[PDB]
């Protein structure tokens, strides 16, 4: 059973920094695209930062250089270094992975439970 | 030679790992050697010097309604409106530089705007996020192109589930050809 | 995206180093994006399970006269005659395995036998020796195909001299487009 | 000026061994496809062994495992190790190179003067 677990979320003040981690378990083959999404209450889920299938990195317009997405291929982990946190960054941050589930390279998209990030003065 | 068919009005998903021969197989189809007219969307974007509009309608006559539908289905509405010149924004002349995702969406909009017999979409969602990809796959590849002959290069089980036929390749050779039900009876 | 033309009845030589983008350009042409029906010869041979003849005439009507001109021009006359079943020799079924050069010559024969608007020959001489290459280049690409629209992927100056137009690529972009005379000034 | 120079040719008895070398000079960009050809007296030039443009090796039917083509990329040299020499192997052995003469990968085919190989009992 493939499982994703986010950590590092919490309460921060404006201008604060946070580091979100996402651990995986039950990965038999490999993970291709990994990334970070978020949803504020009563808002639609949106991209934050992600590794595309191509190997490049794609950041959302609102990031404005503040956040960095990293990856550990050996551990099958994804990270989000957040800086210059704004009240607008308050959301449940979800981890995503396109996991290779076959020996022929077929994939399934998996999501974590989410971690709460609260930015308040 | 690979044993598969291209059925009229159906979605054929071409799956497999990197180096499996997926792009080569599309080239064999365009080159008329397989299987035994074409609207192509390359896995790396393609843009010509000209406007956003010029890149999508690509030499054919402008139809407001057809254009409007394609743009909506390829998630290009928001992007275009944010430009002061909008649709007339000039690309590829040292001026405006779009993102890999925007370029990928234009490339796909050009491919679906074209009135063709066969649509070859080589990994069109490789530079897109998982949410944008889902919106485009459902509204464009599945709904807007519902009775068009499509060959989509994808290894996502979520897409394979919606395909009429699946072709899995391994090191230049076919491993599987058939339905999602047939594929499931191997899990 | 690449500024070049494909002139009717002329030989366009596409030159460049490995990775320059030559195979992609051919795919852009077949995919109808470039320059802005098809007889294709891939850089690695292609063979289908069937006879030498079935592989060359490839589902089209058999023409006794064209077939024998194509076998002669593609230096296959000697190879076929040395097989006890000649043209009726069976390929791709675990039986007879041809050399890379024989497979290359059969791939080219299939490409020149076909009645097409555009002939795309991606490095057809890459698995052949310099003497055989010169014979096929002159008898086939130059003589037999003299008034066909050909795109030959080659970086040989000997070949470029005989082309009507040349396109030199560098890392997916055009460096030069023009005649051999125009190329001669530089370097 | 690109120049190819064969050496190692000579008189040998049937069953003898010989090693042909081919040195190059004036190579600015490199070489692709180096090879060995021969012409027997009153016969048309024919392939012996060559490295193809595709990096693979192609031997003539008559070699029957007796000869080996080797290459030194750092020195821009090609070699022909000959064993089990037959009277039929008597010919002037020529060296060939498809030389990269441009920064865009444009090539010119160059030939050596030839080295005499005589196999006689
Ligand atoms: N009949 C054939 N004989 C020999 N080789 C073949 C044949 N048919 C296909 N191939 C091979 O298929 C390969 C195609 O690789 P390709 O670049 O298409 O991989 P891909 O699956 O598209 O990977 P990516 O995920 O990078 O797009 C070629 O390298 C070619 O050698
Ligand atoms: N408009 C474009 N935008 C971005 N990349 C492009 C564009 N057009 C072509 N390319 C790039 O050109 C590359 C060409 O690779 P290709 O396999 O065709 O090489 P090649 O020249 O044929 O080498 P070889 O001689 O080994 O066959 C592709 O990787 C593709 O990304």
């Amino acid at each position: 059973q493939v499982q994703l677990q986010e950590s590092g979320g919490g309460l921060e003040q404006p201008g604060g920094s946070l580091r979100l981690s996402c651990a995986t378990s039950g990965v038999i083959f490999g993970i291709n695209a990994m990334g970070w999404y978020r949803q504020a209450p009563g808002k639609q889920r949106e991209l934050v930062a992600t590794f595309t299938s191509g190997g490049s990195t794609n950041y959302a317009d609102f990031v404005e250089g503040r956040f960095t997405i990293s990856r550990d291929n050996a551990k099958n982990t994804v990270y989000l270094q957040m800086n210059g946190l704004r009240p607008e960054d308050t959301a449940v941050y979800y981890c995503h992975a396109t996991v290779v589930v076959s020996r022929y390279g077929l994939t399934y998209d998996y999501w974590g439970q989410g971690t709460q990030v609260t930015v308040s003065s | 030679d690979i044993n598969f068919k291209i059925e009229r009005g159906q979605l054929l998903a071409v799956a497999g790992s990197t180096g499996a021969g997926k792009t080569s197989l599309l080239m064999m189809i365009m080159g008329e050697l397989e299987p035994s007219r074409i609207s192509f969307c390359p896995q790396f974007s393609w843009i010509m010097p000209g406007t956003i509009k010029e890149n999508i309608i690509f030499g054919v006559s402008y139809d407001e309604y057809r254009y409007r539908s394609v743009i909506k289905a390829c998630q290009l509405e928001e992007d275009i409106s944010k430009f002061p010149e909008k649709d007339n924004t000039v690309l590829g002349e040292g001026g405006i530089t779009l993102s890999g995702g925007q370029r990928a969406r234009i490339s796909l909009a050009r491919a679906v705007y074209k009135d063709a017999d066969l649509y070859l979409l080589d990994s069109p969602f490789g530079y897109l996020d998982v949410l944008t990809e889902k919106e485009i796959f459902e509204s464009c590849v599945c709904k807007l192109m519902a009775n068009k002959t499509r060959i989509l290069v994808t290894s996502k089980m979520e897409h394979l589930k919606k395909a009429d036929k699946i072709l899995i390749l391994h090191e230049g050779s076919s491993y599987f050809y058939g339905t999602f039900s047939e594929l499931q009876n191997l899990q």
